[PDB]
């Protein structure tokens, strides 16, 4: 029943309100935090640490990862109104009227395939026809809508969802009046959601990956140290450290971990 | 002059204005001024 | 004595007045005026023409 | 209790002092009072001093820039009038008296552009001088107001911002005669109040800025220092002090540094 | 700093938050309560009370007339709203297409007197042609027909604004009912307007003339009792204080006089 190292009761009531709480605050990440990569040290000297904190580290990466992995809001739902925008309105008004980009067309219906990473990168172009019909002589606009408070607080708004992925919040773009034609309008529905989507699959990637990559780390740390004794209770212990994990492995293997916590610890020195 | 809104009266890049201009004040004798009568200052009476 | 260096060297430096004319009541009220100025880059000569416009206020039979 | 190594009761109140009326004294820069780094100094000489001033400094680091990014004011609402003024009248003057609406407050879009605001003011120096009179002569006066009365007051109350960016007031405009009407409005005080806005920024970050390298540095020093002692709390500090610091870190570790007193007032030698 | 007469500790204090905090108060008006003038004095009878007291009373006006030039708000910005209202919607309405009337006139009535109009009798045709519109003929109400749930409560909003002129608001008429649409609520939008600029300019003149009398009354009463000493001192605060004064002027006297308050402090007899 999530139960750790050789911790106090008021460390390890620290670590469970910080994994019941990550979504809560903001920029949620151990290197954001050391409180609990410091609260996670056990005391009595640093020989403790170099046989108990290495585990209890990884013990911390496990359950931040099952966190994240069990917390992860799915962002399809507004990739969903991506492909409705996508699918609706831009093939409608290219095909239709100014028929000559029906490539670029073509091109988009494979940007809804689920390459979106690649494809975000150099989109610009299709703002750049938008530009013509939120103001005529298509000179310049900036990167984002034309509004200066919607696209100050859509850099805002794109900031808090990098920094907090597992709470996000639409914008809500729409005016009851505009200078703006409501299919441009639509463009900049499209932009704005588009960005969001690949930031946020973008930053739980990047902290995803830094979760696995800490948790191997660890693993070796923890078979290299543990591999010098001999006893049958250490051999036992270094074979459950030693198992391998994915992503989907990590959820059973804390499950495995919590039955076998019992034994591990009395086979830590 | 009267109504100096209308043109544009400079002594530098400067028009001088009401507001550009300080008051000259007879009685306290400012260093300020003492300095700017050298210098390219234009200064009035406030009586226009 | 840390403010009188500053009043004399002002004095001598407004026209070299000798101390008989620094004890004049225009002198005594104005120089502690012009002590607290002139360590800026003013003038010298402002600092005479104000001396000469206020001896002559002062002088209005 | 604001936690500090070994200091005298009246150097603890002129810290906390000093830490509680920073919003209030003039020229907010830990560098400008050495009376407050004298009174960090520790008893009994440089023998005491040469290890534990660096700790005593690496704390008021630490806490100078906590105070320093919590008591942050958010300058958005100066920002605001500066959409307000800019938005509602510099383009709908433009517009009506038939200036073909030139954007050029909209190339910015933002807060984030920091530069090319010097050519925006250049460029309302002469819309101000157009406005106020038909000869154009573009002039080097630094304000269209052409108030030469009380732009020493503004200067001065540019300088009290660049002293104190932590409390600032905002400067105004008089009526007896206007040379702008209304119009003096979005280019006397867009030109005051972005002048004041860059203004904190910069002097914002400068100060953030010099915090951090400052406790980089004591870090480095810090650690130097401690690395010869082997002993087992003595590297247990060594790990605990040798965690790097961002300003994200940096609340959370003043939490780890607050816990850690207790045991490391016996821990150095 | 702050200057005043032979006062205690109280009365400056009180003085201070007073003049401060001038714009909270309503009914602004320091002929009107006589809390402030009666109070600023040194008592001891009226023998050493007279001379003193009035250059206590002199600092007085003047220092209230500074503030209020430095604290008198853009009126400006509600004539652009006039202006607005009066170009964009009405002219379009009475010449374009509609045409209920004659370009010249209807175009003319708007135009003339941009600077300083006070005329009621343009407000009274607009006033007929929106009863016209409304449900009655009579003028008994003049400014926004069909509906007297908002009348004695702008008339309450003009009446604040005679009380304090340095603090407005404007009532902004309610959206969901009307007399009609866009047009009577453009055209009541523009009376009320109009009414609240001519109030608030009519309510600063006669304070500005109210203060500028008192202090021009004030220095003959000065000057009598000042003119028959010979000592040096004397006559200089006889010239200091017979140095003329305008409104526009009395911001550069009242630092003057704090420069000379250095010695005519002493210079009483």
């Amino acid at each position: 029943s999530i139960p750790f190292a050789w911790l106090d009761r008021d460390k390890v009531q620290r670590l469970t309100n910080f994994l019941s709480n990550l979504e809560n605050l903001e920029n949620v990440d151990l290197r954001e935090h050391p409180y609990v990569t410091n609260s996670c040290v056990v005391r009595e000297g640093e020989d403790v640490d170099e046989l108990k904190t290495l585990y209890n580290t990884f013990i911390l990466w496990l359950m931040y990862h099952y966190v994240l992995s069990k917390r992860k809001p799915d962002y399809n739902a507004i990739w969903q109104d991506i492909t409705k925008l996508q699918n609706v309105v831009n093939e409608y008004l290219k095909s239709k009227g100014l028929n000559k980009g029906n490539f670029e067309n073509m091109f988009t219906n494979k940007e809804k395939f689920e390459s979106q990473f690649s494809d975000i990168h150099r989109a610009l172009l299709r703002l750049g026809n938008s530009i013509r019909w939120g103001s005529n002589v298509p000179i310049d606009t900036p990167y984002v809508n034309l509004t200066a408070e919607d696209s100050s607080e859509i850099e805002n708004n794109l900031q808090d969802a990098e920094k907090n992925m597992l709470w996000y919040t639409v914008y809500n773009i729409n005016d009851p009046w505009d200078e703006n034609g409501y299919l441009v309008t639509s463009i900049n529905k499209l932009v704005y959601l588009g960005k969001l989507f690949v930031t946020l699959n973008q930053s739980w990637s990047k902290l995803e990956k830094v979760a696995m990559s800490q948790i191997v780390t660890t693993q070796n740390h923890l078979s290299g140290h543990l591999r010098k004794n001999e006893n049958f209770n250490a051999v036992y212990s270094q074979r459950v450290l030693q198992t391998p994990l994915t992503g989907q492995r990590v959820e059973s293997f804390l499950k495995i971990i919590t039955s076998d916590y019992e034994i591990i610890k009395s086979s830590l020195e | 002059p009267r109504n100096d809104t209308n043109a544009k009266i400079t002594a530098d890049d400067t028009p001088l204005t009401q507001n550009t201009v300080r008051v000259r004040n007879y009685e306290i004798s400012d260093v300020q001024r003492m300095n700017l009568i050298d210098s390219s200052v234009v200064f009035t009476d406030n009586d226009r | 004595k840390e403010e009188e260096k500053k009043k004399q060297q002002m004095l001598t430096g407004v026209l070299g007045l000798q101390p008989t004319m620094a004890n004049h009541p225009v002198l005594g009220v104005f120089l502690p005026k012009y002590a607290k100025q002139n360590g800026g880059n003013v003038d010298k000569t402002a600092f005479r023409l104000d001396l000469i416009r206020m001896l002559a206020l002062h002088r209005l039979n």
